[PDB]
């Protein structure tokens, strides 16, 4: 997870229990957080091979209405 | 959505601006201008507000002398 400076312990644990509900496969994960600076209030997630982005990319899809 | 509703805040001040097409660009009226003068340009010299009125004359074929029984 690499979005900011980390949040208050509570979003921490909570992160990694809905990673922990993501694999649900009699496995645990470890986690690695990191901090972007270019990354605006969104944050990306890497679960496993997956990468779901809702980051500065989202105001990159504004291009949309720049098209039309 | 609460980052695309702060968008859609921004979209809407930028709406309810008062200069419109402004946004504090000192280019934008330099810009402007020269798309309006290619715009002329190609379409060539017109009036915004006239009609097209003209009137032409098309003469015959003028007669030959030709003497024959």
């Amino acid at each position: 997870v690499t979005t900011a400076s980390p949040l208050d312990e509570a979003t921490l644990t909570e992160l990694k229990t809905v990673l922990k509900s993501f694999l649900s496969k009699g496995q645990i994960l470890k986690l690695e957080v990191k901090v972007d600076p270019s990354i605006m209030g969104g944050m990306i997630v890497r679960i496993g091979e997956k990468y779901v982005d809702m980051s500065a990319k989202t105001k990159i899809q504004k291009l949309s209405r720049a098209m039309r | 959505q609460k980052l695309f509703v702060d968008k859609i805040r921004e979209y809407r001040t930028k709406r309810q601006t008062s200069g419109g097409p402004v946004d504090a660009g000192p280019e934008y009226q330099q810009d402007l201008d020269r798309e309006l003068f290619k715009l002329k340009q190609m379409y060539g010299k017109a009036d915004m507000n006239t009609f097209p009125n003209f009137t032409f004359e098309d003469p015959k074929f003028e007669a030959v002398e030709k003497p024959q029984s």
